[PDB]
């Protein structure tokens, strides 16, 4: 009789920039 | 019982006193004992900003408890702290952390309230060892979180509160928020008279009570970064063990041994002699001074020892407090307390008469040391060697900067209040504008404070203002605002004064910039806060910020003879009224006016720039001697009043080097020839003698 | 519905304006920088106000908030 | 709070220091204080290399620490790259390395030595401020 | 430090430049050092066969070192 | 402490400037693509320093450079 186990099943997330951009 | 297998007993090293007497607080210990006296939802969490004493609080809770300080529903209790790894260790298998975590629930019901459950770091338990076929830790406790089935005492910093609990707002308002607050100055004395009570305990030593409150106040003053009272506990611990670590080797008799080893392999390779005389008179003050050291050493452990002895008098005293058997208690205070103590003080000016190479007392100049290796602000007091270096101060400032009386006077007086004391603790130590025309030193003393004051010319942290015309050009000082491109690496200042906060600060060529650029020098120069983007506060009140401009250049050639220093202050004080801002000036101690500069300094500087010329054709391997009638020659070449020192600089580059580096790469000049720079009818001959 | 009350102040500066702030500050608090001292030169620029409320979520700045 | 860390720009030898000491120790040439310890170096990739199963890291790490409690102060523990062990075994919904130590640092009961890069120490640890 | 990097814009072919120096290294060209040694390439993304759990990766890369 | 050189040159038109200064460059470089012509004429109003330093961050060129 064999049980089971629990795993990790890690990663991250996907993230962003912002730019302004001046006017004058 | 899985209860004493994933637990802490607090109450029993409580009991046994391996905790730290707890002070203050009796608003907040009682709010918490309110909190846990309800009938439902019992779960405090102490939200505190890093290191005021959350565990610091909970020990105390549990030290009351066990002194029975309390109200009488907590009389009796325990409080088991809970460890998430031990909770989360062996659960290799799948659902083994939920019978353990039910199980340890399931005996809390069987304890009947007895217990008050501990949790340290409950940003942790928020989805803690979980994976997709799990409840996740947060969802098994919840039910009997509403419900009071279960005690938990928490403790969390604010900012894991925010980011880790409040994404589930549910799972905050199971809890309840118990806001600690900021220790004071006060607050921070009676905690560490405490612990100076436990340090002492621990380190051997003995501790002056207003060196503990100047801790506290430098404490309070020059370090940003953690709270109170653990940074000035910090001072505590780190001087104590400063002083261990003294008293448990010598630095005389280190370079005295050293000494002894030399004239022993001196004598054993010369085998007239004299040296063993010398080595016998050697080894014999060694001896003394070791056997002094020893002797002192011994009565320090004697007086430690009977300090311990005292110390384990109080334990009695506060056990026949908790027992309650009635003669013993003034018997053990009157043997114990009063002879012991007296020959303590016997002992201490035996010490107090006998201490010499040696150091028994953490001081003020202790923690004042620890602090000034501990960041870099100079703020121990002078070895004499310092002092008559900053009374040479005006002196090596002529050894790169000749004339220019004013600037040097004030500097001068600036740096003397920087050690002195008599600082602003409000102020960043001085606020400098520097005006003169173009090259008479406005770079020269600057690059000179560094080179004096930290010995090294290229570290002051030189933001060159000519880029900055734009009002852009903020954020590369002052970082950039989250999310935006520059958030995780900041600014160029706040780095380079968060790192090294004693540094100089230039802001070359100030009016070239924007017109506002300078109002990040309004918060500078009144207060010495400048927040960037990302959080953090940056301190100004230990740097030096020095700025430069060109401003009555016309003015300066025009008026430098026919007035005093006064009208000219004031005419050039008109006109930065007319370029700057009014905000702005009014925040500067002093407006200096550079002088333009005579003929003898001009020869000074020659004399100076040949200096490094032979220098650098000394690694080249080639000495040079001048005709001084060449120097005249280049004093005729170098003067002009419209420029300054620059048209000297060149013209000795050219009417030197290129002669010279020309027969140089003309293959002909053996070394060891040291040549005369005589003179040719107009040009400087170099000569092969 | 409003805050307690609010107060623009005026004239050339050194006359003591952010310091009866700090005075108002060590009054009711008990310290100087117990209070909210944000000077508005960090704010010259139309993009720092998320240095003051914060990034919109989705980003890096999402961890400090405002 | 027995746990210095050694901050600098990277490449002026902080490694090197660590060794400098552990020589001085074995050269007797330290004072009386720290005699006759040990010092060994921590590796993160040894811990987190097999642990692919829930709670094993968190095992392996509360083992040595317990370990480190059995030879009760005479081993000082060395980590590298402080702030690799921040997100260490920092996985999904789980314990990290870090929010186990943290009250394994401040009880004393370890003498961990620290040795990061201030770039990596903005970057990883005054973000994160208990560890701080 | 006994690792040295290759650097330009690419079209160059220093793939190849490592090839030829294995070459050499068949041929024997090289000093007394290296005859005999083992110019081995291996992707970092070889080691991304199966990123979710833990230390997998890390695991595999100790594997490689020892 | 300076640059090694640093050069106005004055003269009228076609008279070799650009041409001596890829001289030299042909001699000590072996090209005229070893150089930094920045050409200068771009700048004829001011905001444009940021083509040689960068943009300052949180603006545009902030991965880049100038
Ligand atoms: N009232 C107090 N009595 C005794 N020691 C105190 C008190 N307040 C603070 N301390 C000391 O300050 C430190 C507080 O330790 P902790 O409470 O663990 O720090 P913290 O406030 O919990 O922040 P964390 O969660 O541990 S990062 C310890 O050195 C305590 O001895
Ligand atoms: N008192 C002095 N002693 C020695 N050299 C000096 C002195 N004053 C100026 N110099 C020379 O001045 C040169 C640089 O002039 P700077 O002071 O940099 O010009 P400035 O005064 O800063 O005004 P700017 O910044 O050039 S517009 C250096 O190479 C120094 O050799
Ligand atoms: N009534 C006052 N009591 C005490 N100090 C004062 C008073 N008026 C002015 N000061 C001093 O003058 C300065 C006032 O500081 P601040 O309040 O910052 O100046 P301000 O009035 O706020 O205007 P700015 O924006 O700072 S120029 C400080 O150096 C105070 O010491
Ligand atoms: N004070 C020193 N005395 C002798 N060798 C040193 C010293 N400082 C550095 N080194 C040597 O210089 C190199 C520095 O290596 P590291 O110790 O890795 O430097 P590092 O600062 O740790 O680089 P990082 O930051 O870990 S990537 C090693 O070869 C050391 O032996
Ligand atoms: N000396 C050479 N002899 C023969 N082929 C060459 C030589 N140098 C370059 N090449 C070829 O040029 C091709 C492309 O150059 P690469 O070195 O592959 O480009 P790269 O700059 O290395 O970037 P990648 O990732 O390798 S495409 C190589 O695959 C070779 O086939
Ligand atoms: N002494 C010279 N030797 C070689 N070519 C020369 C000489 N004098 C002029 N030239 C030529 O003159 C031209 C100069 O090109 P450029 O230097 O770009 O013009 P320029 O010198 O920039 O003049 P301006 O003032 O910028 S229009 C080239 O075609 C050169 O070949």
């Amino acid at each position: 009789a064999a049980a089971a186990a629990a795993a990790a099943a890690a990663a991250a997330a996907a993230a962003a920039a912002a730019a302004a951009a001046a006017a004058a | 019982q899985a209860l004493k297998k994933y637990t802490i007993d607090l109450t029993e090293r409580a009991e046994q006193g391996k905790l730290d007497p707890v002070i203050g607080r009796d608003e907040e210990i009682r709010r918490t004992i309110q909190v846990l006296q309800r009938r439902t939802k019992n779960n405090p969490v102490l939200i505190g900003e890093p290191g005021v004493g959350k565990t610091a609080i909970v020990e105390g809770l549990a030290q009351r408890i066990i002194n029975g300080e309390v109200p009488e529903g907590l009389k009796g209790r325990r409080v088991l702290a809970l460890d998430m790894g031990a909770l989360v260790a062996g659960a290799k298998y799948r659902g083994e952390f939920e019978e353990r975590l039910k199980g340890v629930l399931n005996d809390l019901a069987k304890q009947e309230g007895n217990v008050i459950l501990f949790i340290d770091a409950l940003h942790t338990m928020v989805g803690a060892g979980k994976a997709d076929g799990a409840m996740d830790a947060g969802n098994m406790l919840k039910p009997a979180l509403a419900r009071g089935e279960l005690h938990c005492v928490g403790a969390t910093t604010l900012d894991e509160y925010r980011q880790y609990i409040e994404k589930d707002a549910a799972l905050e308002r199971r809890f309840q928020k118990v806001f600690v607050a900021e220790p004071s100055v006060e607050d921070t004395i009676a905690i560490l008279r405490g612990l100076k009570e436990r340090y002492e305990l621990h380190h051997h030593v003995q501790i002056t009570d207003p060196a503990i409150v100047a801790a506290a106040t430098l404490s309070h003053r020059y370090i940003a970064d953690r709270q109170l009272p653990d940074k000035a506990i910090d001072l505590i611990d780190e001087a104590a063990s400063s002083i261990r670590m003294q008293i448990d080797s010598p630095e005389e008799l280190d370079r005295l041994d050293r000494r002894i080893i030399q004239l022993k392999l001196e004598q054993q390779a010369l085998m007239l002699d004299m040296l063993n005389e010398e080595l016998s008179d050697k080894e014999r003050q060694y001896s003394e001074l070791e056997e002094e050291w020893k002797a002192e050493k011994a009565s320090l452990s004697g007086t430690q020892t009977i300090k311990a002895e005292l110390e384990q008098a109080k334990i009695a005293i506060e056990q026949a407090r908790r027992v309650g058997d009635l003669a013993r208690m003034s018997e053990l205070q009157y043997g114990k307390i009063p002879e012991l103590e007296k020959q303590l003080e016997a002992a201490t000016q035996l010490e107090g008469k006998t201490m010499r190479l040696l150091r028994n007392k953490v001081t003020d100049a202790e923690i004042a040391e620890v602090l000034a290796r501990w960041t870099g602000i100079p703020v121990s007091r002078m070895m004499e060697s310092e002092r008559e270096k900053l009374l040479r101060m005006e002196q090596e400032l002529h050894h790169r900067v000749i004339g220019q009386n004013e600037a040097v006077d004030a500097v001068s007086n600036a740096i003397r209040r920087s050690r002195a004391g008599l600082a602003d603790p409000n102020r960043p130590i001085g606020s400098f504008l520097f005006l003169g025309p173009t090259g008479v030193g406005k770079t020269e003393l600057c690059k000179a404070l560094a080179n004096f004051m930290f010995d090294s010319d290229e570290a002051m942290v030189r933001i060159d203002m000519s880029e900055f015309m734009e009002k852009h050009s903020v954020s590369r000082l002052v970082g950039a605002p989250p999310g935006y491109v520059g958030y995780e690496e900041g600014g160029y200042l706040t780095e380079a004064v968060r790192r090294r906060p004693y540094s100089v600060i230039l802001l070359d060529a100030v009016e070239k910039a924007h017109p506002d650029v300078f109002n990040i020098l309004l918060q500078v120069l009144d207060d010495g806060r400048l927040t960037d983007g990302q959080g953090r506060t940056v301190d100004f009140r230990n740097t030096v910020v020095i700025m430069t401009s060109n401003l009555g250049s016309d003015l300066i050639q025009e008026r430098f003879g026919e007035l005093d220093y006064a009208h000219m202050k004031e005419l050039v004080l008109g006109v930065v009224s007319h370029n700057f801002r009014p905000e702005f000036i009014n925040r500067i101690d002093e407006v200096v006016v550079f002088h333009p500069l005579g003929e003898q300094h001009i020869a000074s500087i020659a004399q100076i720039q040949l200096k490094r010329l032979y220098k650098r054709l000394e690694e080249r391997g080639y000495e040079i001697h001048i005709s001084d009638e060449a120097l005249k020659l280049l004093s005729e070449n170098g003067y002009d009043p419209v420029y300054g020192a620059r048209p000297l600089k060149r013209a000795i580059q050219q009417q030197i080097e290129n002669p010279l580096a020309q027969q140089i790469l003309s293959g002909e000049l053996v070394p060891g020839k040291v040549i005369r720079l005589e003179v040719n009818e107009d040009r400087i001959v170099a000569v092969q003698h």
